[PDB]
């Protein structure tokens, strides 16, 4: 007999820890693994694929139209979107980034937006994307935001726009949660020229938004979700 | 590990951020192919996104309940929660739930730890501790009528016995048919013109059969059973969209109807900040 | 050390340490190089 | 001269030609191939029919018009009765497949619009009752019909909200999966190369769907002016590396 | 190691006891500079005065109570103790807080240790055995709202099961934003004319939620929570002088009005021994 | 199973013992170190650093 | 006094778990094995030999 | 190990499927030597069936 | 590691990994081969 | 022996057996020796 002491936390359950159990089916034998397509090893492997974001907010209930930002033929100097960048919420909330994000407590990394345009093969335009570090207002016209990280895209054979947020902070990390201390600033766009379109032709056109998360990303301190929750046990 | 190299001014024929999103790829597009960047390292691995480690920590998959209670003229003691049973399952419960279901084949063994703790409602005296006994009821066997059946003698089946107030622990390989447990199916048990749609009829991994061992004392003891669930040797293939509504059903799809809408409408124009 | 004799009694896996996003980034039959025109 | 815009797939005795591709998508970046002996379970050889099942079938044509909500076919279903690849579906006990996939819309350079061509491995579908009520068999096995997201709730029938995917997730969401766009301005096809992803080595062709092939327009199609305002849109489909086993007499299915 | 030397009579034109103060320096003066000294070892090394051992055993840093009895018609679960909550932090009790705030930033992983125990004030019979669960409830996710609530399921949430009278004990790596925690901080949150002023909005590091996981008995059942927690892996930077006025507030720095002389009055004169 | 024994003291909690605890949050990356001037290792360190006496208390 | 720690399980009885335990009788020596024809080892070699299927069940 | 071995079409003087079961054998027939088989592993060792196992728990 | 002296007291024994149905599935006294005539 | 896989799980850590006042005693830019006058 081996003398011994038992610490603290004996007998404690930590749905954290992790050690050994014996099996309940000693010397079972498991169906073979075969090939399949897919395999996911890391929640980072995914967020780098862009899904779309529903920037147009504005409706009453979900709709296939919150996805589609519209444009106007002829407007000179406006402002096309705005929004913050809160990812665990908002707008980017039920992106699969924003969904992800909120497994998690803390993110810190680079963004990449992109927009890709819709609008008749015959039509042109020049918008401005805009980033606004921490620190200053959602600019108010373009002078305004054009002072900070920007890209003048030009509509054309080429059809997506890949603008990235670059990771500007002084904290090396941010909670996904609405934090101020933590917060990261603005995107806005805003026509650089105009839309015009061909003859023949009229209305809105519409540019499509997707959200992906670059290499650079990182996300730590899993927790639990607020996007499911649940009164009753589910039942067959 | 660099996080960002340092690149300075460039004015070329050469353009990293005008794509066709249309082909389906996300081009790795960085923040140092379109500002001035200065380099900076990761100091960081990603180690907690491991799917190993997401689905991981134990979850709690069922609550159930049992009592001790003389079962003098019961006619039906499950009936009288003299021992209940479970319809092992893994979607009763949401939060492990949508975690899982963000893949669509899965494989892992799993590690159960089953809390068990005991309620006196009706004003009592001296309780006599309980001991609970946990049966593996896989389907082809003999389920248990009375909590004292020849059925708990359990002499094939696996069972812990282990008292109120205590956990008990054990971890069962990974019991699939198939390669991997489907988190979802498109079809049927057979072409049949009316047979259940879904998983429930590839669920089939049986139930598990809870009873106290002792007798009845002058009072009445609630036992209320906690199962969590570990997954341990993780294999995950396919990623799909996380759910957005919420749940009705063990293994269908369905949402319920006039839901609320799910994204959050702006308080203020499409250029709001 | 393993105190017990099957694998499904071993804690938990490792990690991966894997990490390949491109079967879903980009899955394109013909490579996309970044900086070249998407479509030529 | 190569361009990534114009591709030729010869596929049997079937060519397709397109002049304004956008490259094309291979599922999870793997390409069908047989199932080989290592994964195999059922040890009764395989029928390879080869050139007479791998060909390219066009089924019938939809028609986009600005009130359109999408379309979605299942396969195998959608091709149960081509050719001869339909019948060694209905006579082999299991069969396995691959799939090329093109959808075609042409219009002009003065049309707007955008579809999005989308292929869901297991697209287990939602009943529009809620709760436990199941989706019937035939209501899952459309044929070469599909299914179409605007038409009515019908009993036994799917929920045919598209904000949903027909599963209780986002619209905006399904990027996730191999999919690729066809927006007029750049576009007039999309192709999708599946590989065979399953649980198992082989299955059921029809108590089974593996994948289900969904064309949804986002952005609205919007015809120059005193234009007709519709296109139609085609979905031509080739099996490929298809294997057939454990022949006999001959499945029945509801309906 | 000596810790005098020897040293003997010295008339010379090098005198080290002169110095000037104003310079900001405390000039190393020894003993051996004014007085003639004999050898001595000092036979000690300065363990226990390192920073690891100063903040290395364990303080009481909170305590809570939540009692088990009876929810039915409790409109407010939360309001009725049926499951408190702490807003984690660790300035709330001061025997601690006086030695953390000798350092201006501190780094360092946490080993939590958690005493329970029950009272029965009002006249009782048998208890059964109570379990308390503790959840890590980080900003950011769900909050309790029942005591027994989805919440609880803490699927991805790391929570602990222990026995009242019994103890839990685990250890959590040093969870702050920055590089170190900020004992002090002059600053805001952002440029707000009305917003706090502090740290407290860099103290965000959320709240943990205790309940009792036992249904109730008859009697009812006070169980009171107290949090222990030592630092492990200590780092401590920029000494400041030591806290000599009570504290008010949990992370301000304010001090009561009309307080008392710090320093004790002489009984006597300036001369006086 | 190995044969123990436990011994007195067994299941005690002593505020200054210093043992292993399972982590909480297993797997979790600490932010980076950046360098701070001004680091302390002993209480010895500061108490070599001369500070004014209220000697003349009699206020 | 060598210190630990007793997990989640300490005390259950699991009819399959595998173990060492002590034995009641220290010492005793067992009867010598003689031979005996027809040993089994695995219930596979056994579900190999062909048995009659009642297959007329309609009485 | 393989489960099955690949094996084809047959015309035969040697009939492994005729037997007399009157002598008290169970022929070791497989599914190669009636109908057309292709390899197949067991991935399995037949463990849990050991007498140790049965009578074990 | 056996923590105790006497044999009984040791754990399950591992597997035959023996496995040999001929005595009861072939336990004629002339040979007989798979393909050859059972009766001659 | 550590018995667990994550570094904050480990006791307590051993005597820096830095100690360095200097920092905080004699931050002067110029260099004092002892003995020599303060202010030259
Ligand atoms: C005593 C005792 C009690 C037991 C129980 C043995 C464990 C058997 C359960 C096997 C694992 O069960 C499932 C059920 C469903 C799923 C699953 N359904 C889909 C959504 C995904 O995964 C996975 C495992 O063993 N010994
Ligand atoms: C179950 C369970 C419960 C828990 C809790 C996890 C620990 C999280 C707490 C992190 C450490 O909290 C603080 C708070 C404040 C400070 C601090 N404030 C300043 C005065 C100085 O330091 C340091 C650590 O984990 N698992």
């Amino acid at each position: 007999g081996l003398p011994t002491t038992t610490l603290p936390g004996s007998g404690q359950f930590l749905t954290t820890d992790d050690r050994q159990s014996p099996s309940a089916l000693p010397n079972y034998e498991p169906t073979p693994r075969i090939h399949i397509p897919g395999k996911v090893h890391n929640l980072l492997e995914i967020i780098q694929v862009d899904t779309l974001i529903p920037m147009n907010n504005t409706h009453t209930k979900d709709e296939v139209n919150s996805y589609l930002i519209p444009l106007n033929a002829n407007r000179q100097n406006e402002q096309v979107f705005g929004t913050n960048l809160f990812i665990g919420d908002g707008v980017f909330k039920t992106t699969l980034l924003g969904e992800i994000v909120q497994y998690y407590t803390h993110w810190s990394g680079s963004l990449r937006f992109s927009l890709m345009y819709t609008g008749p093969a015959l039509s042109s335009a020049k918008l401005i994307l805009a980033y606004t570090p921490p620190g200053a207002r959602g600019p108010q016209d373009r002078r305004e935001a054009m002072l900070g990280t920007h890209v003048v895209w030009d509509i054309g054979l080429q059809s997506t726009i890949v603008m990235t947020i670059p990771w500007t902070s002084g904290v090396q990390f941010r909670y996904t949660d609405p934090d101020t201390y933590t917060s990261a600033g603005f995107l806005s766009c805003w026509y650089q020229t105009s839309l015009i379109l061909p003859p023949e032709t009229t209305g809105q056109v519409y540019l499509l938004s997707f959200i992906s998360a670059c290499p650079d990303f990182k996300l730590r301190l899993m927790k639990d979700t607020q996007t499911i929750s649940q009164t009753v046990a589910l039942t067959e | 590990t660099v996080a960002s190299i340092s690149s300075g001014p460039k004015h070329t024929q050469k353009v990293p951020i005008l794509t066709a999103n249309e082909t389906g790829a996300t081009m790795p597009v960085l923040p140092s192919d379109s500002i001035e960047t200065r380099t900076t390292y990761m100091h960081f691995n990603g180690s907690e996104t491991d799917v190993e480690c997401f689905l991981g920590r134990a979850a709690c998959v069922h609550v159930t309940e049992i009592q001790n209670k003389d079962a003098t003229g019961i006619d039906n003691h499950r009936e009288a929660k003299l021992f209940n049973d479970w319809k092992i399952n893994l979607s009763s419960l949401v939060q492990l739930r949508k975690k899982l279901e963000l893949f669509t084949y899965v494989r892992f063994d799993s590690e159960y730890t089953i809390l068990a703790t005991a309620s006196q409602p009706d004003s009592a005296n001296y309780s006599s501790n309980l001991v609970v006994q946990a049966m593996y009821v896989p389907p082809g066997a003999p389920n248990p009528k009375e909590w004292d059946d020849y059925t708990w003698q359990s002499a094939s089946n696996p069972s812990v016995f282990f008292k109120v107030g205590d956990t008990s622990r054990f971890s069962v390989p990974y019991v699939g048919l198939a390669s991997a447990y489907n988190c979802f199916y498109d079809g049927y048990s057979h072409d049949d013109a009316e047979t259940q749609y879904g998983i429930t009829v590839l669920s089939h991994m049986g139930s598990m059969a809870f009873r106290i061992v002792n007798e009845h004392d002058e009072h009445k003891t609630l036992v209320k059973i906690r199962v969590y669930h570990r997954a341990k040797h993780v294999e995950a293939w396919i990623p799909r969209a996380p759910r957005a509504l919420p749940y009705t059903s063990i293994g269908r799809t369905n949402y319920p109807k006039n839901t609320e809408p799910v994204i959050k409408k702006r308080k203020g124009d499409i250029k709001s900040y | 050390i393993n105190y017990y004799k099957d694998a499904a009694s071993t804690s938990s896996a490792g990690q991966s340490l894997s990490m390949d996003p491109s079967k879903f980034t980009e899955p394109v039959k013909d490579l996309m190089l970044k900086g070249a025109p998407a479509l030529n | 001269g190569y361009s990534d815009r114009v591709q030729q797939i010869t596929l049997g005795n079937s060519t397709i030609t397109t002049q304004e591709a956008a490259n094309a998508v291979v599922c999870y970046a793997e390409w069908p191939e047989y199932l080989p002996d290592v994964d195999a379970s059922d040890v009764n050889k395989t029928s390879k029919p080869d050139t007479s099942v791998c060909r390219f079938y066009t089924l019938d044509s939809k028609t986009w018009t600005t009130g359109s909500k999408g379309w979605c076919w299942k396969l195998p279903d959608a091709l149960k009765d081509m050719g001869v690849f339909g019948q060694n579906m209905f006579f082999h006990s299991l069969g396995r497949s691959g799939y090329t996939v093109h959808v075609q819309c042409n219009a002009t350079k003065f049309h707007s619009g955008c579809l999005l061509v989308v292929v869901i491995p297991e697209h287990q579908l939602a009943s529009h009752e809620g709760g436990n009520v199941s989706v019937k068999y035939t209501f899952t096995h459309p044929g070469e019909r599909g299914i179409d997201l605007s038409s009515a709730n019908e009993v036994g029938g799917p929920v045919k909200d598209v904000l949903y995917n027909m599963n209780g997730t986002l619209l905006g969401n399904l990027l996730i999966f191999p999919h690729q766009f066809i927006n007029l301005r750049t576009n007039n096809t999309a192709t999708i190369v599946i590989p065979y992803i399953n649980s198992v080595p082989i299955d059921s062709m029809t108590r089974h769907n593996n994948v289900s092939l969904m064309v949804i327009p986002i952005a609205p199609l919007t015809v120059p002016t005193g234009a007709t305002p519709s296109l139609p849109i085609t979905v031509t489909i080739a099996p490929m590396c298809t294997e057939f086993s454990g022949i006999r007499s001959k499945s029945i299915v509801p309906q």
